[PDB]
RNA sequence: CGCGACCUCAGAUCAGACGUGGCGACCCGCUGAAUUUAAGCAUAUUAGUCAGCGGAGGAAAAGAAACUAACCAGGAUUCCCUCAGUAACGGCGAGUGAACAGGGAAGAGCCCAGCGCCGAAUCCCCGCCCCGCGGCGGGGCGCGGGAAAUGUGGCGUACGGAA
């Protein structure tokens, strides 16, 4: 029953939501273990970069982002045979490599 | 293939390949090509050239 | 009844030998608290089911 | 005196065989005593009797089996018993040469661009 | 290739050379039983593209499948409950044919494998079909690295969990604005996904 | 006679003890058990009654390999091998 | 060959017979139920005096699995004895009593002595 | 008439293997209500939820676009924040309800069929010899036996490939 001046609100909670409720009492428990695992790998893989392969520049797809760039999937084909890389050797020294990519300008 | 390539002198088919689609277009096939073919009774008879048990065509 | 199964026979033999007092020399045992065996069973009043 | 084991591995079977009839035999007098009401030496003897039952058959099972072992080998079928009983799992996963094999074409691929150790100036 | 042949023969089952072979092999399985191994597969094209070869270890299986859809199996059609739930007679089956199929194949063949299937006649009380299986313990199997993949447990009864690609047909996974409620592992997985509520130690 | 002139003629029984169970369940005129179904290859086991669900289940009984392949794993199943002989 | 019957019949093949190319067990099981573990002890009461020196028997109790032909070879290996008949009876505690009558050449009064119980 | 092939189909306590059933907190596939809300109630809601059935693993499922976008374009899957209680659905009532882009955790890609070319160049099993042997494997020898031309292995797969 609304009582005077309110504002009238739709609650999502007609289902079984008790049945379903994700805690985070183990979020420090989960950064530990990232943490953790990131060290490992980084020590696994000894002299090479810790954060894997490098990536190209890329622009952001919809005009209210695309004027800033970021870092994408991986070199298109064509820049590799451009730069002189082998497709097959680029993965091989630390190039992240995708045929998916286009090139139109 | 050496049909479509015209390499075959002639052509032998069997009469009793039990899906029988296996070879049903051959014969207009070789016709086009203009090699000669023939239908021999008996694909155990056939196979019986080469050490197997059973041959489609040879 | 007396005519029987052997497999009921058997099972009526187990529950006639746990159907017994306990021995008072366990009663003097160190950590001890068994002071009557509390699963008796009279003919008469419990009916043992089956 | 005290039956042990370490003195029954290099005996054999036909007076291992003789030595437990005599313990059964001197069981069966124990036992007779015990129903008949005898002296608490008996009783307590009793149990050192069936010990050293259980010891010797167990001596003379070790040994048969470590024989009938040596005997299946070298052979390619042994019984399931001298089959190594792991898990069902285990037993059903691929053994270890062929979980390893692998096909020609990616074995070429491994060869000719072998992953590199490099590294990256600041 | 006699095979782009085969293709194309099997592409044109209008034609009066096709309605003969389809005619006498539907008659010929209908007069079989339900599910009996077939020595060869029927369409070898249509087999070698599903994955099949001839090897030793692959057998093929052909069953007959009762042709149409499926009613509510309630007591004289007394559903006890709303207006909306009350319908036992056009009802249909969420699994397709085929996938039913390749489940009471795979459910009668415990110890063997399945891997696909092909649509080989139809009349109007059955369907048929023929199951590609494949003995994972021969050693032909367990000794080639490129179908060795069958031979892991995680592959068990790929056809009970929907694993087939008929099976993966039924649930509307796939790339695509067209699959949204699929996004995730599957339709569960999603529906999970979306109704729980995340509380965070700080909120 | 409703009640307890009628409670005198309860002479022959309709269940014994079945063979998989043990319990007093096993129907005999329709030789089936009412709490195991003995017959049937599969266990009677329904989600509505979590009490009957716990009173018999794997943590109920001996464990008589269980424990063992427990024990064995926390060590990795070792065979064929003997400790160092002194 | 021509048929005079109406009927067909599975005709009979050559069934070969089992050789297998490795025991499936590794060696075979021990005789478990031997002489001595058939026979556990000889009763003791008033009863089973009564019986040996008026009967001429001998009361043992032995396994639930025993038989009379076992009992009475258990019975003459270890004693050395020849034995006429048997009665065997499962008593209401699960133990299985034995009547082992012997030969009328035979004392029971010598065999209760030689064995033990008086 | 007899004999010999192949094809389909039988019987074996034939040689060697494999499946069954249990637990089920998490996962996959079917089946699927009614209390309740709507101040009545039938669509709707509860809810693809409980109950029921089947199938696994140490994780499962998904996964390398028949994608999103309409930009100076991005680029497998899965998870977190936001998008957003939004676009939309709804006796447009009660109620229900995503995704794209953005920031992050992780980051890995590949293989067939088909078209072709290579004297089937391919695989399984039995016997001896040598070694290894508690994951049954390596090598030599058999005018040894089978599978396979109704198609095995090598190169090769949309990023093009072959000569
Ligand atoms: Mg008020
Ligand atoms: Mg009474
Ligand atoms: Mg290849
Ligand atoms: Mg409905
Ligand atoms: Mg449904
Ligand atoms: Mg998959
Ligand atoms: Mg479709
Ligand atoms: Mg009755
Ligand atoms: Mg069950
Ligand atoms: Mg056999
Ligand atoms: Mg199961
Ligand atoms: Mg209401
Ligand atoms: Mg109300
Ligand atoms: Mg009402
Ligand atoms: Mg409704
Ligand atoms: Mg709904
Ligand atoms: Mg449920
Ligand atoms: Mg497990
Ligand atoms: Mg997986
Ligand atoms: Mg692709
Ligand atoms: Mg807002
Ligand atoms: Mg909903
Ligand atoms: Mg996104
Ligand atoms: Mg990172
Ligand atoms: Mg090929
Ligand atoms: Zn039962």
């Amino acid at each position: 029953a609304p009582s005077r001046n309110g504002m009238i609100l739709k609650p999502h909670f007609h289902k079984d939501w008790q049945r379903r409720v994700a805690t985070w009492f183990n979020q420090p428990a989960r950064k530990i273990r990232r943490r953790k695992a990131r060290q490992a790998r980084a020590r696994r893989i000894a002299p090479r970069p810790a954060a894997g392969p490098i990536r190209p520049i890329v622009r952001c797809p919809t005009v209210r982002y695309h004027t800033k760039v970021r870092a994408g999937r991986g070199f298109s084909l064509e820049e590799l045979r451009v730069a002189g890389i082998h497709k097959k050797v680029a993965r091989t020294i630390g190039i992240s490599v995708d045929p998916r990519r286009r090139n139109k300008s | 293939t050496l049909v479509e390539n015209k390499k075959a002198q002639l052509v032998v088919i069997a009469h009793d390949v039990d899906p029988i689609e296996l070879v049903v277009f051959l014969p207009a096939l070789c016709r086009k090509m203009g090699v000669p073919y023939c239908i021999l009774k008996g694909k155990a008879r056939l196979g019986r050239l080469v050490h197997r048990k059973t041959c489609t065509t040879v | 009844s007396s005519h029987k199964t052997f497999r009921i026979k058997r099972f009526l033999a187990k529950k006639q030998k746990q159907n017994r007092p306990i021995p008072q020399w366990i009663w003097m045992k160190t950590g001890n608290k068994i002071r009557y065996n509390s699963k008796r069973r009279h003919w008469r009043r419990t009916k043992l089911g089956l | 005196a005290k039956i042990k084991a370490r003195d029954l591995r290099g005996k054999k079977k036909e007076e291992l065989l003789k030595q437990l009839d005599d313990l059964k035999v001197e069981l069966s007098q124990l036992r007779v005593a015990k129903v008949t009401g005898g002296a608490a030496s008996k009783l307590s003897k009793i149990r050192v009797v069936r010990k050293s039952i259980a010891r010797v058959l167990t001596v003379i099972n070790q040994t048969q089996k470590e024989n009938l072992r040596k005997f299946y080998k070298g052979k390619k079928y042994k019984p399931l018993d001298l089959r190594p009983k792991k898990t069902r799992a285990m037993r059903r996963r691929l053994n270890k040469h062929e979980e390893s094999l692998k096909t020609k074409k990616q074995q070429r691929k491994e060869r000719l661009y072998p992953l590199r150790k490099y590294a990256v100036k600041a | 290739g006699a095979y782009k042949y085969i293709q194309e023969l099997w592409r044109k089952k209008q034609s009066d050379v096709m309605r003969f072979l389809l005619r006498v092999r539907c008659w010929q399985y209908r007069q079989l039983s339900a599910l009996h191994r077939a020595p060869r597969p029927t369409r070898p094209d249509k087999a070698r593209r599903l994955g099949y070869k001839a090897k030793q270890g692959y057998v093929i299986y052909r069953i007959r499948v009762r042709r149409g859809g499926r009613k509510r199996p309630v007591p004289k059609g007394a559903t006890y409950g709303k207006p909306v739930h009350h319908g036992v007679n056009q009802l249909k089956f969420a699994r397709s044919l085929q996938s039913v199929a390749e489940e009471r194949a795979g459910r009668h063949c415990g110890a063997l494998r399945v891997l696909n299937s092909y649509w080989v006649g139809e009349d109007s009380t059955y369907k048929f079909f023929e199951v590609i299986l494949i003995d994972p313990f021969h050693k032909a199997i367990r000794r080639n690295p490129d179908t060795q993949w069958i031979t892991k447990p995680v592959h068990k009864h790929r056809e009970m969990r929907g694993l087939t690609s008929a099976g993966r047909k039924s649930r509307g996974l796939g790339k695509g604005h067209k699959f949204h409620h699929t996004i995730g592992g599957s339709r569960r997985a999603a529906w999970r996904r979306r109704n729980t509520l995340q509380l965070h130690r700080y909120r | 006679t409703k009640g307890t002139s009628s409670f005198g003629k309860r002479r022959n029984k309709t269940h014994t003890l079945c063979r998989r169970c043990g319990s007093k369940a096993y129907h005999l005129q329709k030789s089936t058990c009412g709490k195991c179904g003995y017959p049937a290859k599969r266990k009677r086991k329904y989600n509505w009654s979590a009490k009957a669900k716990r009173r018999n289940t794997t943590g109920t009984g001996r464990m008589r390999h269980l424990k063992i392949v427990y024990r064995r794993f926390r060590h990795g199943f070792r065979e064929g091998t003997t400790p160092k002989p002194k | 060959k021509i048929r005079t019957s109406p009927t067909f019949r599975r005709p009979k093949t050559l069934r070969l017979r089992r050789q297998p190319k490795y025991p499936r067990k590794s060696a075979p099981r021990r005789n478990k139920l031997d002489h001595y573990a058939i026979i556990k002890f000889p009763l003791t009461t008033e009863s089973a005096m009564k019986k040996i020196e008026d009967n001429n028997t001998l009361v043992f109790i032995v396994d639930v699995k025993a038989n009379k032909h076992q009992i009475k070879q258990a019975v003459k290996k270890l004693y050395d004895i020849d034995v006429a008949k048997v009665n065997t009876l499962i008593r209401p505690d699960g133990e299985k009593k034995a009547y082992v009558r012997l030969a009328p050449d035979y004392d029971a009064l010598d065999v209760a002595n030689k064995i033990g119980i008086i």
